[PDB]
């Protein structure tokens, strides 16, 4: 381990899982989390409190490199995008800026067809 | 984008900053293709439904 | 009159991610919305405005 | 005793209208509660909606009245001679241990398993 103490949480919140991946400031990953891999499936992990544990394993997984500061990038729809960030606060983590990077094309690719369901 | 200047307020200024840069309206647009005649119905019935309220809220006694 | 260098009063027609501003927001006249859309575009190909927050 | 909740007690214990032999059973195991009761106390239970088109078990808060009425009604239908089942239980329900107590513990094991749920 390279103790790290300024660093960026990356979350990833999906309809479907969410994501959190807390990396350096250079984006090299330390630790990841997911909603579907921290206990919930199907229909639990598109809920809020999934992603919440996910942050939060992920959170008391990233205090091995020592990190103090993050910046959280909130990149997506989901359900976990307020919830994972209030974990990491919740979990000591100082935040010191909170960006949205949700991809947003300047008119590129033709969405999937709606479904008719 | 927020930098945190307590972090209750930040995360409200934070959704509240991605409201405005129509992020989340911008993603549901943006999941399936609209087909650009439905977009066109779509926007002629807002535009005539906002009329015909408007019209009939200037005609707007009920007791 | 607008010019694609007049950076400063472009950025008032900006929002913070950018983004160019609704006539029906600044008040502006059709016309001059118009050509700010047009000078903010130019602006945006000589990087003297950002096209996006991100970059 | 002079005492509402246990009014109720044995109220919830009465069968068939029959209050005095309920009344003598509690009053005799008693002679042998608010402890015992607020160890069988659930703070938490799953109800259940039809979200839009399934039924997801929803943890809620109980309300304290619930709370003791909840109670009562797992001491007896554990407990459930009487005087020598119901102190028994009553007692264990001091113990945390028993099955008016297993009560308490599988409804909030429940309510930990549905917290996904909790407020959507």
């Amino acid at each position: 381990r390279k103790q790290v103490a300024d660093g960026v949480a990356h979350i990833h919140a999906s309809f479907n899982n969410t994501i959190v991946t807390i990396t350096d400031r250079q984006g090299n990953a330390l630790a990841w989390a997911t909603a579907g891999g921290s206990g919930f499936r199907g229909s639990r992990k598109s809920t809020p409190f999934a992603a919440q544990v996910a942050a939060e394993r992920c959170a008391e997984m990233a205090k091995e490199y020592g990190l103090k500061n993050l910046e959280v990038m909130v990149k997506g729809p989901g359900p976990g995008r307020e919830s994972t960030v209030r974990a990491l606060n919740a979990a000591g983590f100082r935040i010191t800026n909170i960006v949205d990077a949700t991809p947003i094309p300047h008119n590129g690719c033709r969405p999937p067809k709606k479904r008719r369901v | 984008v927020v930098k945190v200047r307590p972090f209750d307020v930040a995360l409200r200024r934070f959704k509240r900053s991605c409201e405005k840069a129509g992020i989340l309206s911008e993603v549901r647009r943006r999941e399936h293709y609209e087909k650009p005649t439905t977009v066109r119905k779509r926007a002629k019935a807002a535009a005539q439904k906002r009329h015909a309220k408007k019209l009939a809220r200037e005609n707007a006694r009920l007791y | 009159e607008i010019d694609y260098k007049d950076v400063a009063t472009l950025k008032n027609y900006i929002t913070e991610a950018g983004k160019i501003v609704p006539s029906r927001i600044t008040g502006t006249s059709a016309k001059y919305q118009r050509q700010l859309a047009r000078a903010i575009k130019r602006s945006r190909y000589l990087a003297l405005l950002p096209y996006t927050d991100k970059h | 005793f002079k005492s509402e909740l246990l009014a109720k007690f044995v109220n919830i214990l009465m069968v068939d209208g029959k209050k005095s032999t309920a009344e003598k059973i509690v009053y005799t195991a008693l002679d042998a509660f608010e402890e015992a009761l607020e160890n069988v106390r659930p703070a938490v239970e799953v109800k259940s909606r039809r979200v839009g088109g399934s039924t997801y078990q929803v943890p809620v808060e109980v309300r304290p009245v619930r709370r003791n009425a909840l109670a009562m009604r797992w001491l007896v239908e554990a407990a459930r001679s009487m005087a020598q089942r119901l102190a028994a239980e009553m007692l264990d329900a001091s113990e945390n241990k028993g099955t008016a107590v297993k009560k308490r513990e599988d409804v909030h094991r429940m309510a930990d398993a549905n917290k996904a749920f909790a407020h959507y």
